[PDB]
């Protein structure tokens, strides 16, 4: 618990330990002593660029939105004293134990663990996309866990209403959304998904690029490469076909002989996941009715969400760009309802 | 409430 780490908020919260730094968000546990009860705070300083403030505001819409047990839940967002003195905002949500990355990273986890961990993460993933919401940043860490095994995803600001930038990490992303400037899509949460399947299974990371050109060559060098105008039918940038073009020629891989230990249905899911043809790929409803997942699969208990209109995004489509203060009204709004 | 294996991370 840094000295460095500030907290303007209630003294009846004292801060306990910190478990996330970065430039948008600040995560620490804190009790919150009259009732004992220990919880996640989060602090976002939203003011200092629209940017900041526009993930602030989808973070909040989309936490208050959804009542999921696959998804973090919001206890409330603190009352600022005054809109003058209104500098930071701090998100109070349930408390997890840790995250999947942290998990991957120390635990060796059995099949059937993958199992679970997964199905929770796709079911997650099904009410979102059944809302018409899309994550756009599903990676281990943001997916928090308990020691029971039970996870929910957070971190849903860079999130997407279907029909300068925080940008999600390159590792995560769908090759037809490193190619071209496709209308991001369900199908893109999906291909995070089968990365974060790969790396439950491999222990690390299956396709950690360090540039972009790098990513594409270890992405169809596990895929395979696109070679015919079928192949390529999804991407009409010729600037991104003639890329492709000059690819080496890989066959896809064959992962069950690669990686023998691992469950076959697990292998089978996985290649369902990370196909090159977004309109090909697995859906979340269709991986979770997979066989892999047959102990956890539950067609009557597998929320499928209803849509939310663009309009609730609202704030990302004025001709003139809101201004910080219009922005600072807009998240007042929603700490106050 | 599916966790049927009562599968666990012994985490500290
Ligand atoms: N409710 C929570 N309980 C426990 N840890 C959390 C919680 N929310 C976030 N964290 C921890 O903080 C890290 C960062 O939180 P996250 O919401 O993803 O913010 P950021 O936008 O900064 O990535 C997570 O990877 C996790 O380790
Ligand atoms: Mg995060």
């Amino acid at each position: 618990m840094p000295k460095r780490i500030v907290y303007n908020i209630s003294s009846d919260f004292q801060l306990k330990s910190l478990l996330g730094e970065g430039a948008y968000g600040v995560v620490c546990s804190a009790t919150h002593k009259p009732t004992g009860e220990i919880v996640a705070i989060k602090k976002i300083e939203p003011f200092d660029k629209p940017l900041f403030a526009l993930r602030t505001l989808r973070e909040i819409k989309i936490l208050k939105h959804f009542k999921h047990e696959n998804i973090i839940t919001i206890f409330n967002i603190q009352r600022p004293d005054s809109f003058e003195n209104f500098n930071e905002v701090y998100i109070i949500q349930e408390l997890m134990q840790t995250d999947l990355h942290r998990v991957i990273s120390t635990q060796m986890l059995s099949d059937d663990h993958i199992q679970y961990f997964i199905y929770q993460t796709l079911r997650a993933v099904k009410v979102l996309h059944g809302s018409n919401v899309i994550h756009r940043d599903l990676k281990p860490s943001n997916l928090l866990i308990n020691s029971n095994c039970d996870l929910k995803v957070c971190d849903f600001g860079l999130a997407r209403i279907i029909d300068v930038e925080f940008v999600a990490t390159r590792w995560y992303r769908a090759p037809e959304v490193m190619l071209t400037s496709a209308k991001y899509s369900r199908a893109m949460d999906v291909w995070s998904c089968g990365c974060i399947l790969a790396e439950l299974f491999l222990r690390r990371p299956i396709f950690p690029g360090r540039d972009y050109r790098h990513q594409l060559l270890l992405i169809f060098g596990i895929i395979g490469t696109p070679h015919s105008d079928n192949d390529l039918r999804c991407i009409e940038s010729p600037r991104a076909r003639e890329y492709i073009k000059s690819l080496p020629m890989y066959p896809a891989a064959p992962l069950e002989k690669m990686f023998p230990r691992v469950n076959p249905k697990g292998i089978d899911l996985l290649q369902r996941m990370l196909v090159f043809d977004p309109a090909k790929r697995i859906t979340a409803k269709e991986a979770l009715e997979h066989p892999y997942l047959q102990t956890y699969h539950d067609p009557n208990d597998e929320p499928e969400g209803e849509p939310i209109p663009p309009s609730f995004f609202e704030f990302d489509h004025y001709k003139e760009a809101l201004t910080t203060k219009d922005l600072k009204k807009l998240i007042w709004n929603e700490i106050f309802s | 409430r599916r966790n049927l294996k009562g599968l666990n991370l012994n985490l500290h």
